RNA sequence: UUUUUUUUUU
RNA sequence: GCUGCGGUUAAAAAGCUCGUAGUUGGAUCUAGGUUUACCUUGAAUAAAUCAGAGUGCUCAAUACAAGCGCUUGCUUGAAUAGCAUCAUGGAAUAAUGAAAUUAAUGGUUAAGAGGGACAAACCGGGGGCAUUCGUAUCAUUACGCGAGAGGUGAAAUUCGUGGACCGUAGUGAGACGCCCAACAGCGAAAGCAUUUGCCAAGAAUGUCUUCAUUAAUCAAGAACGAAAGUCAGAGGUUCGAAGGCGAUUAGAUACCGCCCUAGUUCUGACCGUAAACGAUGCCAUCUCGCGAUUCGGAGGGUGCCCUGCCGAGGAGCAUCCGGAAACGAAAGUCUUUCGGUUCCGGGGGUAGUAUGGUUGCAAAG
């Protein structure tokens, strides 16, 4: 039984794709095949963006933010959640879920 | 191109024009045409780049429309054919810069590879002119004088 | 595919027989070793010599044993095993008897819940097993 | 559609239709008699041509090779021979 | 012929040594007794004097290679360097 | 590579009646193929066609009259004989009320009634039905 | 964090 | 399984390409108004047997007999059918040959076959050799700090006042090229990503350039071929089989942690195997709609936009038919079977084992 048309990847055209070592368990995945994550959060939690600029040094200052971008194996990612698994039709779905 | 060791299915060629004869303005004559391959076979061209030079300046669309002959045999006529025909030639040079390269280069698989089908080229082409006739019959490609053949 | 030209049957009869040798059937039968490992030699029947009596256990999900007999044959002094059939059978056939061996049925296969054994008795000290059991005929 | 003309393509479609998959080939190339301000001789080129086509008098380039066809220098017109 | 399937030139040494020594001499063998192209005159003349020493029997040049081989590589790559610094 | 252009065109062919088309393209057109289409247009399972001239193999366009349930090539072009004409038809025709077994002979392409009328055998090229 | 087994036939 | 099987998942497409034998090879010469191959018909072709004609052995299997008058007799059946050679006719199909004093003096066309040439502010992580840069890891130097640091589920082994870890600034080594980076590109496949120079090669596109069948697939044969592994010489940062410890456990020769050896890296040779996978051989051809994407071209507007634009890629969702189904724009155009060609399978095991052969230093192929 075949699971997926791409076989759980993204290589089309393509021959090898170089790996990626997941963040939490450090696992080789391949790059077309990892669950990857652009997050850009604030540099302070949100519960204490008002303290740190009630003691700003300065009139008007810009917080700046932290850019990450993370790479899972489908393992570490399914077990942190950051995917599920889904229903047989609605695993064809390609579209982001909300946010 | 076509595809013969690689994979091109290529759909890009000459499309000759319905019209068998000469455009009313071409005043070229059959004659002067022939004197003019002559005159690029003395300074040195192969027909293929005569061939050019005529379409592109003469205005010259189809010589074998033209002179009533193909270049190649307006040459062989006039007694200017060569020792080796145009494409043979073309393959063996490209082996001879091929091998050039890899005595300086022996790391170069690639080039081993190329090197491999340009050769296998070569001897096809070889055979078919052996057995039209167009080479000596004891004629044999070497990698040793192929240079100097070619050159 | 195969090939199909007007012209290739040379190619289509040497590859018809290069790949009827992958054929059990026709392997079996021409392998060349069938006689010299057939214990009966291509033989329907051999006779042979009682060496001692014993018990089989039927293979699962049933129970019971089997009485079978170790026999060697006369043709050519090969050891086989086979089965007595019918109830209180084994009692005609003592040690040391010449005994008529046929095949099981299955063409060199074991049959039912008996393992390993490919031959049955037909007759013991030319006398049919069946007639004994039938009453209609005595141990000579 | 089921019912279609393939005796006599729209002239629109053979026009938009590759050179060799048209009912009969036609090439989409063409000769052009070129002008150039200046000497003023009229001068018989190819569309795609691969040659630095030359005046034959005054020696100034006419066309100039591309990878389809060729581009004319600049103040040079071109007229389609028939 | 082919006189010898595998020993070539150090079939003189008969069963010898053991086979992988022999091998191990046969590629250094054959090195120092070959001839080389010399870049001088462009002939293939130059021969092996003595160990780093090479003689070309046409020009009469004498140039210090290497022991079982004309030139070597680290000669070469150094040659290379000197070469690139000079040019930039 | 190209080896059977009467193969090809008898597939056109059939892609087409399949997909209900009114006309179908065969290219190389060839003389075999001009015989071909002849006999099926006799016994009427094509209507007209016009052979167009490129100063090349040339095309063809017919007018597929939607009554063709196949038309299929038999590749190698084996040899018939008069005598194992009735089992060939038997084997490769739905009935022997309808269909044509289409052989070149001597004479030339023709059908295999007409090929037994005039006692002929030859060449097997096709069968329509 | 740890979490091994479950006689034969029915 | 020639007619007539199957190879995505049930057994089965060789890792990939080149290539000899073999097999197979585009169109084209009298339509109209010399050789062969092949087909038709004959000739030569023991019975018995099989098919088959006749004939109440009482029927039948058989057998080849017999049936009529009247006596001195007549007439009978015991048929017919059942590679190579020769001849006859036929001239489609498929091969094969002709020419590089007068006459039209003698060369089919130029494949939506193939090869070669020419173009390009061309296209590309394609290949090779040199070269430049980058933080990071580790080690170490200088300065400050002061008692923890590290690591885990929790700990311990371990490092630390000989002042670690942490800071800031340097220095050295080797490895690696993040982010950009994609249902993007290139390459026969394996594979390919820092800048620059050089070297040879190539795709697609454009082409009223050239040759003219030179082609497809390919036993034997040959090149390349991840990782690990082997040999030799350099390097040895990181990680790390084996090994040793600390944990966990009933045990723990494991998962977890710590210290590490071969190896991982470079150069020159070996090995030739991978779930070398799209578990789908290659070439040609036909069958559907949509809007996106990479490259080149054509035509317009202002690098971007438009052209239901043209080719070539790599895909996706509207999908005829197919399929045991999952599913497949091919795995469709197949009982309506038949475009060419190579390899492979024949219930599960024994078993990719034994033995023989061959390759290799070995491991093993």
């Amino acid at each position: 039984t075949f699971k997926r048309r791409n076989h759980g990847r993204n290589k089309k055209n393509r021959g090898h794709v170089a790996f990626i070592r997941c963040t939490n368990c450090g696992r080789c995945c391949p790059k077309d095949k990892a669950i990857k994550k652009f997050v850009v959060r604030n540099i302070v939690e949100a519960a204490a963006v008002r303290d740190i600029g009630d003691a700003s040094a300065y009139t008007q200052y810009a917080l700046p933010k932290l850019y990450h971008k993370l790479h899972y194996c489908i393992a570490c990612a399914i077990h942190s959640k950051v995917v599920r698994n889904r229903s047989r039709e609605a695993r064809r779905d390609r579209n982001p879920p909300p946010r | 191109m076509g595809r013969m060791h690689n994979p091109g299915k290529g759909m890009a060629k000459s499309a000759i024009p319905y019209r068998r004869s000469v455009p009313s303005w071409q005043k070229m004559t059959a004659e002067e045409v022939q004197d003019q391959i002559v005159k690029m076979a003395k300074k040195g061209l192969r027909p293929s780049q005569i061939g050019v030079i005529l379409r592109d300046s003469h205005g010259v669309g189809q010589v074998r429309r033209l002179a009533g002959n193909k270049i190649f045999r307006i040459l062989k006529s006039k007694g200017m054919a060569p020792e080796l025909p145009e494409d043979l030639y073309h393959l063996v040079k490209k082996a001879v810069a091929i091998r050039k390269h890899l005595e300086r280069s022996r790391k170069d698989i690639d080039s081993k590879y190329r090197l491999i089908l340009v050769e296998s080229r070569i001897h096809r082409l070889a055979r078919y002119y052996k057995t039209k006739r167009q080479l000596p019959p004891t004629w044999k490609y070497e990698s040793g004088t192929a240079a100097s053949l070619v050159s | 595919g195969k090939p199909k030209g007007l012209c290739t049957a040379r190619k289509l009869k040497t590859h018809r027989q290069e790949q009827r040798w992958n054929d059990k059937r026709y392997k079996k039968a021409h392998i060349g070793t069938r006689w010299k490992s057939n214990p009966f030699g291509g033989a329907s029947h051999a006779k042979g010599i009682v060496l001692e009596k014993i018990g089989v256990e039927a293979k699962q999900p049933n129970s019971a044993i089997r009485k079978c007999v170790r026999v060697q044959l006369i043709k050519n002094g090969k050891k086989i095993t086979a089965f007595v059939p019918n109830d209180g059978c084994l009692n005609f056939v003592e040690e040391n008897d010449e005994v008529l061996v046929s095949g099981f049925g299955r063409s060199g296969h074991a049959v039912g819940d008996i393992p390993g054994v490919r031959f049955k008795i037909v007759k013991v000290a030319n006398t049919s097993l069946i007639a004994l059991f039938k009453g209609k005929k005595e141990r000579p | 559609p089921l019912a279609v003309d393939l005796l006599h393509p729209e002239p629109q479609r053979e026009i938009r239709c590759h050179k060799l998959k048209r009912l009969v080939q036609h090439p989409n190339s063409y000769f052009m008699d070129v002008k150039c301000s200046g000497c003023f001789k009229i001068s018989t080129v190819f569309s795609h041509a691969t040659t630095v086509v030359v005046c034959v008098g005054c020696n100034t380039v006419l066309c100039q090779p591309t990878r389809g066809k060729a581009k004319l220098t600049e103040g040079c017109s071109f007229r389609k021979k028939q | 012929a082919k006189r010898t399937k595998k020993v070539g030139i150090v079939g003189k040494y008969g069963t010898r040594y053991g086979a992988s020594l022999r091998k191990m001499a046969k590629k250094l063998e054959v090195a120092q007794h070959s001839r080389y192209t010399c870049s001088f005159c462009g002939k293939e003349a130059m021969k092996r004097k003595a160990t780093g020493i090479w003689n070309c029997a046409k020009c009469h040049k004498v140039v210090a290679g290497g022991a079982y081989v004309y030139g070597t590589v680290t000669a070469a790559t150094v040659r290379s360097t000197i070469r690139r610094l000079r040019d930039l | 590579v190209r080896m059977n252009v009467l193969a090809d065109a008898l597939n056109a062919i059939n892609n087409a009646e399949k997909r209900g088309k009114r006309q179908v393209l065969i290219r190389p057109a060839s003389k075999v193929i001009v015989r071909f289409l002849t006999v099926m247009m006799k016994h009427g399972y094509i209507g007209e066609f016009e052979i167009v001239d490129d100063h090349r193999a040339g095309k063809i366009v017919v007018n597929l009259t939607g009554r063709l349930n196949k038309a299929s090539v038999i590749s190698p072009r084996l040899n018939i004989r008069l005598n194992d004409l009735e089992k060939y038809t038997n084997t490769l025709l739905p009935s022997r009320q309808f269909g044509y077994l289409i052989l070149t002979t001597s004479a030339g392409i023709m059908d295999h009634e007409e090929a037994r009328r005039k006692h002929l055998g030859g060449k097997i090229l096709g069968f329509f039905f």
